[PDB]
């Protein structure tokens, strides 16, 4: 009952599916997670890649899929639950 | 296994972080930043793990019934369980990767 969104920008190439929702299989008591990494070129957003992310104490515990690093050429997003991913947003802890 | 503690030089999992920062990876090591990847240490005196794998359950069952050269070899302190882990990294075209790398974390550790 665990899964994420998945987006590939890199489909073609990769010859893999473009979107669609991807289930998250983790070993037992080994948490699962959510990830979401995009491109914010002033202020208009392409989002790279979406799908499941293996434990990560990076990961743990964030309901909400934030970037908190501080101006990134590539921004990356992680979180528990399932879709958390649907959505993401930029708040750099400074 | 064990974990280490200290004092006992037993063969425990001793922590460890790994910072791509500091051996120059984060250039094309987009997340994540840095993880805990661990090692082995301790002496091993006379398989010594919790749960092993088949082969060296099967030799450790000729080991402690007398059968040698199993009491004429060394027992050291080595990784049994290895745990995966997800990055997202740049491919050799600048091109944004994720895999689930496997053999990434040290989880248990045990004599050979
Ligand atoms: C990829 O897409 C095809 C066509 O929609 C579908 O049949 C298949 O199950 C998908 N695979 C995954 C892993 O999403
Ligand atoms: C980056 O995207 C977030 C939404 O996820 C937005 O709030 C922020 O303004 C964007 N960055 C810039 C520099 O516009």
């Amino acid at each position: 009952t665990q899964e994420c969104l998945f987006f590939n920008a890199n489909w073609e190439k990769d010859r893999t599916n473009q979107t669609g929702v991807e289930p998250c299989y983790g070993d037992k008591d080994k948490r699962r997670h959510c990830f979401a990494t995009w491109k914010n070129i002033s202020g208009s957003i392409e989002i790279v890649k979406q799908g499941c992310w293996l434990d990560d104490i990076n990961c743990y515990d964030r309901t909400d899929c934030v970037e908190k690093k501080d101006s990134p050429e590539v921004y990356f997003c992680c979180c528990e639950g399932n879709m958390c991913n649907e959505k993401f947003s930029y708040f750099p802890e400074m | 296994g064990l974990e280490c503690d200290g004092k006992v030089n037993i063969c425990c999992k001793k922590q460890f972080f790994v910072s791509f920062k500091d051996i120059g990876w984060n250039d094309w090591i987009i997340a994540p930043s840095g993880y805990h990847a661990n090692y082995c240490e301790g002496e091993c005196p006379s398989t010594s793990g919790s749960s092993l794998s088949f082969h060296s359950t099967v030799i450790n069952h000729y080991r402690m019934r007398g059968h040698s050269p199993f009491a004429n070899l060394k027992s050291c302190c080595v990784p049994t369980k290895l745990r995966p882990m997800s990055m997202l990294y740049y491919d050799d075209g600048q091109n944004i990767i994720k895999k689930d790398i496997q053999n990434m974390i040290v989880e248990e550790c045990g004599c050979s």
